[PDB]
């Protein structure tokens, strides 16, 4: 369908024994990284238990060591039941709001408010409207399965007039609010006219009982309640963005009321996760805010990933490990992801080939594993798709070594590319702009 | 300006002969494949779905749809008709017995239900 | 409608949940451990005088600096000050990072928070009649006006509450409100005596069954008295008065209503407005109808402020109406954010530092760290063997207080996962191995990122 | 038609087997790089894979943009190809990571096969049927027709000032309608009126035609983010009211993906993921590559092709880090890298001959020789730029073809940057009255 | 009335032959520069030239700005004199080259004859007439208004376009009001009530005004002074119509906009029609860019093109700086802080330091300008400064010394009152010594570096 195959599509969960939290050598698509998966599972336990507010966990390791994959597996294993805000650090450098507001919003996104509600909605096809004046009227509605006549009040006849409700229309009436909505017209009326207006759409007739009392569970972010209270129709800003640096006194009211809802049992607070990928792209002004942001009772658990060594923090000229302030790193616990052995590469490349529905020969998978050792996991992974397509060009049944060899011949790995850049430095634009275009 | 530009389809949004795109594109982008149409909203109204909150914002699917298609002037004219009934509730449903009552379909209008402006 | 949940009202635990106050005698002397604190007896006693400074309404525009290394409890002390003041006094915490708005100049953002930290308490009487309309009935006048044929001298309205009903005789001019508001028998309304007008809340839910369909929601009968006369106490900040004057909310024209449909962008509130607000406030204070209640603006990581923020604070603190400012800083001797040629202690300009009462916060002894581990464990609900306590406290000496407190929850998970209702050394020895500190990780970096390489860290 | 820089590039020139022909489709050489681009074409047309990155790497003038426009023509017009430069994303409206998102979604197409029922005729009758429904009579030279109109399309017909005797255009199912004019059968209803009189339509009053409509996922974003076109008239005020870009939420784009998949399941729409091509990728900064790194992991993302001509160079926004291609090594691991190489003298000769006949220039053999000599010793781009001036000079000498005389004149009227730098070095030796400004 | 730095300057003080009188019109000396500024005044008054550049070059306090303000007085009130500093160019609303163009067109004036075609009368009838529209949803609309206007010379009945009735309605006109209607704009003004029925007992605080004398329809003509920039701003932010865009454009916040070359070019066509119609005189003026060293290399590179425009004012720059770094171009140093490209375009009027007897003369001119009656020994004292200290420090002492003398009960300033003024009010150099001596080491009482 519309979901194509991606880099983390094979990641289906965190792959641990739910009893002992012991990882197993592969499951749910993950391979190796056992201590990191066990640590991630220990974090996932305290996410799900939810009482521990505002912990910060850093996933640290070289490129292509499963830091993002583990973050995906944790989100899959956490399920839909808990908020999982996924934020690239680049997203915080907004032009429409300050970086602290952009962090505040991402924090607010990660706490759910859960409400369960029952409401009466009457839905059906209009059969007739009848009106008397001397105000009163009668409404006939059908489903496929019922027809009934309802007395309409004066305000209800006005609403019918304002909405231009005809026979053959499908209407819904929320009895709790009283407001009519028109869903469309019944497809039976497809022959009622020769030409139809732009805003007209056909529907199947509603089915079953006319008025239903479904029980529904609602979970909304604290960020959604903020944006809804930002302005008179702030809910539209949930989609266009188009929102200010929201006033702190609005959030102050909202937090106080959400506590009342939890005291009264109207709602359950569902604290979730914020995952900040490439957190080293934040700056000293972000990090010093995040220190205070983690102080709140309504702070999520924050996961973050970095591949930086000892490297300069942004917004300053001194270096530090991970590119992060030591004042910040003091508040963090760190999970380290290691390189992969050839046997763990051989497994991951098989999992990718299955997800990509590529039938590697055993020799191709062996050669592809050597490339993964010699040229990196992502490059050997990217040769799978390339060798499949090249095999298809020769109508081959399976990807042979010759299809991987040609894939390796056509597309350079990073190291072979850097070698090419060094070998042709005068033909390439240098860091001082010099180049020679001649032969 | 020549009528070829100003009338006969050099305006991309104006449907007619020549401008064969505008008539299709208006229907599909504003109605069929438009998330704010009530049939699309109604499919997204529960659980973790993107309109879950619309039960507790005081708008109906019809008002949400209107507010997403009419411009800021037209929406402001519609505001002129409305009554600030949540501000009156702040005067009446005061007491512990009233539990600061609010209609549950307006639950998320916290700052309208609690605002000194009404009391002052 | 909503399906209420019967489950227990527990609470989440954060890094400061154990702190409950400053823990002082009535003589103001710090108790060696109390209210969640261990040690810092000097800094707690100093904060106790600051607490009494704030509760005495002589203070204006004083400054405090909490000075000390990271992990030394400066934010804990600020929160404890806030808890000692309680909810009736504003405490407005921000970081210096929050001042770099995109939407107004940062001196406006700071002056907003400066005025947020100043409260006003206004007492007024609410005086209304309220109920479901039991009746409306004209009284025909004794002396009708010629040519009209109808002349009403009184309109009578019955209002019922849950607690009774009253026959209410009203000046006939209320016809204007009723006819505009479309009040009917069975609607819930109130009458306010400062206008004699009426407003409609909705139809009484006693009539929710009048029709199979009607297009309004019903509202409950007012559960109070039919007549309310109450004093009402309003929590107001002076920043609320700024915004309420600088962007009026209720305007019924198209530009107002278009304005309220678009994002409420901050604006650079004039000093002329703020200075007139102050004058009218001081008038009502002198009338005794309002209390000023100045509170605390707390700025954490105040070394993130720049020299433009600090030079404005000079003027701001000199205002005759101003909160106390409490700063916290950990920046040694460091370059001023906006004056790269200038280094100073705490990262605070020497010009401004001379204004502040500095409070130093010192490190913790090995036995204080151990007592903090005990306090933290029982707050998270974790329970430890004494050998687990001593192992956690030893990491507190060798690594950091914060790291050891962050080991408690992981080890509690691993203990219960292993079937143990209390954590032991075997779990601590495992939590400390899944979850590294910054130093052990920095060693992994220092060994692995010695060069570029296929598996190297990126420097 | 006009001749731009690449109009000779017709495609990749690959064999049935996918091997490159040494001169085909207007390419010469780059065979190994054309074959690699062929596999990228197969990757795109398979539409199985999201978010694979490709990098084109090699010196300036080595054909990196010929190769990108050859792909665009192997894909044809159906598949969306969205080109940008890495400098385009520094919008002042919204954060550059929003601009990247909008460009990713322009690279994913959605195809609807739409049937248009058009009624165009003179309005012979307008009979309101209810008191809502209208019946309208329409006439062409070839007959008349009656239509039942829903009150919605009626009021559209009535919002336009249609009357009996007017000529109108109606689209039956889109609900679009236009007043074409007044029928010239009424042209003498007065001797002067402020009215436009048009002949009666002379074909069928009814036409049915099938139009394969293309939109993109970004078009759905924009339509759903804000009222568009005639929905927002107050936009005429400008300032606050104009249609500014805003930082679209992923809530919206996720909810758009839901609706779009619904219409794919109905079979109404066909999804067509395509290509986002970013030239001068070295103009992207470290924050952009940090975003691209995530965005390429979404399940929808197009194939991204990048070009760079930098050697080892500082990445923008982090001068502390120098990397090959100017691409962070973190992100470079994610890309399939295709190298491009300099051209042999004999390859330059062939490219000169190919483009000459594409500009319509014709050369003597010695004229090809002398131009090719400038290609080798100076630059391929310089020698090709000689061709048009030399043709003008030959024309005004009355000659049918460019000869050595006309190139030896062109090369002296129009210097390369190298000889121009020599002039700057000799003349800007001092800040004198006739010196160049240093 | 208030006395400021240049109140003594009245003009260039030239002879009819264009030679400078050594002391005239408030000046002392600068004669060669005053003569060069005279020839510039001739260049301006002779309309024929566009986009010539003049640079007043010379150290601070050499009267460069006095020369520019003297030019502004020799040109008189008719010619546009448009002074700006280079620091005014950095707008937050629009690019800095927009502000330059606005100032270039503000420095070109137009005097134009205008006929205002108007109706004036007491409203004696007002009767709206309306149509039931088809169902557009907004309901009925007024199709026209019939209004009766009464003047002294009888009366007329007007059937107004409803667009003009909206002007009448937003003006809150009533029957019995006196109104002015301007058929140029469709705009309306309620002048008052009639003096008929002008009874006292209105809370409304009405202005009753007499019935308009003369005919009810009038066609008065008036001469308007406008700049080209006034036309640009009028046409970029339209506000004179009764249409919805003009209406809402009065409710929106005013903001500057980057007016296009396309608009400016088409307003040249419009103004040239007024010239060919004989209703306008084009009167090009001068732009004085003070502190022109505060411009930047983008400003200066734009000025190249702006001065090449087929109409542009005369530009007078002033700069006080030696060989200095060009702002925005830290690689490039040049004299005056002006790029070597741009300096070639200008005629430089160098300006020189004053002699001690000139300082004495200026001190006496300045003293009597402020009304400071000052003894000759006191003049000599003040003129020892200006030699040993800046000239400005002399002139600034005259006011304190006057205060101190009058506080001492003196009618006139003695040497004593200056010697006290010298002590209370230091020059920069004596204060710079206090800094270096007190801040010779850090401490509690040190100056902050
Ligand atoms: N342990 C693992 N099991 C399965 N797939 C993995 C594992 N580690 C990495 N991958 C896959 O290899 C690629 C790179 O790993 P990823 O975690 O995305 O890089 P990084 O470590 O830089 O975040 C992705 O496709 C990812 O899904
Ligand atoms: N004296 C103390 N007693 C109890 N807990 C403390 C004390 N000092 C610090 N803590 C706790 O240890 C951690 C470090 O203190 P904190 O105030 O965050 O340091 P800093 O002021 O450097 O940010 C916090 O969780 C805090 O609650
Ligand atoms: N392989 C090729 N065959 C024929 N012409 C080419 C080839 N490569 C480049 N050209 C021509 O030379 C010009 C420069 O190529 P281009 O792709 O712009 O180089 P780059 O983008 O690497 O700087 C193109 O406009 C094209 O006309
Ligand atoms: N030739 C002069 N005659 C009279 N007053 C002068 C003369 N030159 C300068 N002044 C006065 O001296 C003061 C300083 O001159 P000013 O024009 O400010 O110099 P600059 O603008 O070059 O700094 C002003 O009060 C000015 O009027």
């Amino acid at each position: 369908g519309l979901n194509l195959i991606a880099a983390h599509s094979h990641i289906r969960g965190l792959g641990v024994d739910a009893d002992t939290l012991e990882p197993r050598p592969s499951s749910q698509g993950l391979v190796g990284q056992e201590k990191a998966r066990k640590a991630a599972a220990v974090v996932l336990e305290m996410i799900k238990q939810g009482k521990i507010a505002g912990r910060a966990v850093l996933i640290a390791g070289p490129p292509s060591t499963g830091k993002t994959a583990i973050a995906m597996g944790m989100a899959q294993s956490l399920g839909q039941d808990v908020p999982f805000t996924t934020l690239a650090a680049s997203e915080i450098f907004s032009l429409e709001m300050s970086k602290t507001e952009a962090l505040t919003q991402a924090f607010r996104k990660s706490i759910g408010v859960r409400i369960k509600e029952e409401s009466e909605i009457m839905e059906g096809e209009v059969v007739e409207i009848q009106i008397d004046r001397s105000k009163q009227g009668k409404l006939t509605i059908k489903t496929t399965d019922m027809e009934a006549i309802y007395d309409m009040g004066s305000k209800m006849i006005d609403a019918m007039t304002k909405e231009r409700v005809m026979a053959g229309d499908i209407i819904s009436i929320d009895k709790s609010s009283g407001k009519i909505t028109k869903l469309g017209r019944s497809y039976a009326r497809s022959r009622d006219y020769d030409a139809m207006g732009v805003d007209t759409k056909f529907l199947q007739c509603p089915e079953g009982e006319l008025q239903k009392r479904k029980e529904v569970v609602h979970t909304v972010s604290l960020h959604e309640i903020d944006v809804i209270n930002s302005r008179t129709q702030g809910f539209l800003a949930l989609f266009s963005g188009d929102t200010g640096e929201i006033r702190s006194e609005i959030r102050d009211q909202i937090n106080t009321k959400v506590a009342e809802w939890k005291e009264e049992g109207k709602a359950e607070i569902v604290p979730g996760v914020l995952f900040i990928d490439e957190v080293h792209m934040l700056d000293i002004e972000c990090f010093s805010y995040i220190n205070r942001a983690l102080e709140s009772d309504l702070a999520p658990i924050v996961i973050m990933a970095s591949n930086r060594g000892v490297s300069r923090i942004r917004g300053t000229d001194y270096k530090s490990p991970h590119g992060l302030p030591l004042d910040f790193l003091d508040r963090v616990v760190i999970i380290n992801t290691h390189p992969y052995t050839p046997d763990e590469l051989r497994q991951i490349l098989s999992i990718r080939a299955q997800e990509e529905e590529v039938d590697l020969t055993p020799d191709a998978l062996a050669l592809l594993t050597k490339i993964g050792q010699e040229a990196g996991l992502r490059y050997a992974s990217n040769l799978i798709t390339t060798s499949q397509l090249i095999a298809a060009k020769r109508r081959a049944k399976q990807v042979g070594v010759e299809d991987v060899q040609r894939s390796f011949k056509l597309f350079y790995d990073p190291a072979r590319s850097v070698r090419f850049v060094q070998e042709s430095e005068k033909r390439l634009i240098g860091n001082d702009g010099v180049v020679d275009f001649s032969y | 300006l020549p009528r070829l530009i100003w009338c006969d389809g050099g305006r991309l949004d104006k449907p007619g002969p020549g401008n064969l795109v505008a008539g299709f594109r208006s229907k599909y982008l504003n109605h069929m494949m438009n998330i704010w149409t009530p049939e699309n909203i109604r499919s997204s109204l529960e659980g973790i779905e993107n309109f879950t909150w619309l039960r507790f914002v005081d708008t109906s699917l019809q008002e949400a749809y209107r507010a997403s298609h009419t411009d800021v002037f037209a929406r402001a004219v519609d505001l002129a008709s409305k009554q600030n009934r949540l501000g009156h509730m702040q005067i009446v449903y005061d007491e512990p017995e009233d539990k600061k009552w609010t209609p549950v379909h307006a639950l998320f209008q916290i700052c309208e239900r609690e605002n000194p402006k009404a009391v002052a | 409608i909503s399906e209420v949940r019967g489950n227990t009202r527990d609470h989440r635990t954060a890094a400061h949940t154990h702190i409950k106050g400053l823990g002082l005698n009535s003589s103001g002397i710090a108790e060696k451990q109390a209210a969640g604190f261990v040690g810092q007896c000097a800094a707690r006693e100093a904060c106790g005088v600051v607490v009494d400074l704030i509760k005495a309404h002589k203070m204006a525009g004083r400054g405090v600096l909490l000075a000390g290394g990271p992990g030394t409890g400066k934010t804990a002390l600020a929160l404890a000050i806030s808890q000692e003041l309680g909810t009736k006094i504003p405490f407005c915490p921000i970081t210096g990072s929050e001042i770099y708005s995109t939407e107004v100049k940062k001196t406006e953002v700071l002056m907003e928070n400066f005025r947020r930290a100043i409260g006003l308490r206004v007492r007024e009487t609410k005086d209304v009649y309220e109920g479901e309309v039991t009746e409306m009935t004209p009284e025909e006048a004794e002396n009708p006006l010629g040519g009209y044929g109808k002349t009403i001298s009184t309109l009578l309205i019955g209002l019922k509450s849950a607690r009774g009903q009253k026959k209410l005789r009203l000046d006939p001019s209320i016809y204007e409100a009723i006819q505009k508001e479309r009040v009917q028998v069975g609607d819930v309304i109130y009458i306010e005596t400062n206008t004699g007008a009426c407003k409609r809340v909705g139809r009484s839910d006693a009539y929710a069954t009048e029709f199979d369909l009607e297009a309004e929601e019903y509202v409950p009968i007012p559960k109070g008295e039919v007549h309310k006369k109450k004093e009402i106490v309003q929590d107001v900040t002076l920043h609320d008065l700024d915004v309420a004057n600088a962007r009026p909310q209720g305007g019924q024209d198209i530009i107002s209503m278009m304005g309220q449909l678009m994002k409420p962008k901050m604006t650079e509130i004039t000093d002329k407005l703020r200075m007139e607000i102050n004058k009218v406030v001081q008038k009502y204070i002198n009338q005794g109808v309002a209390e000023l209640i100045p509170g605390v603006l707390f700025i954490d990581e105040a070394h993130m402020l720049d020299i433009e923020c600090f030079t404005y604070l000079n003027k701001a603190l000199e205002s005759p109406i101003a909160p106390i400012v409490v700063l916290a800083s950990n920046r040694g001797i460091a370059t001023i954010r906006g004056a790269d040629d200038l280094k100073a202690a705490h990262g605070i300009p020497p010009d401004f530092l001379q204004r502040l009462l500095i409070i130093p916060t010192h490190p913790y002894e090995p036995d204080e760290i151990r007592r903090i581990v005990r306090i933290r464990a029982q707050t998270e609900g974790v329970q430890l063997t004494d050998a687990a306590v001593d192992r956690v406290a030893e990491h507190g000496v060798r690594i950091s207080l914060r790291y050891c407190l962050q080991l408690l929850a992981p080890a509690s998970i691993l203990a219960r996962v292993n079937g143990r209702t209390q954590v032991d050394v075997q779990d601590i020895a495992e939590a400390e191995e899944l979850f590294l500190d910054a130093r052990r990780s920095a060693n992994i970096l220092t060994s692995t990122g010695e060069s570029g390489g296929l598996h190297g860290f990126i420097s």
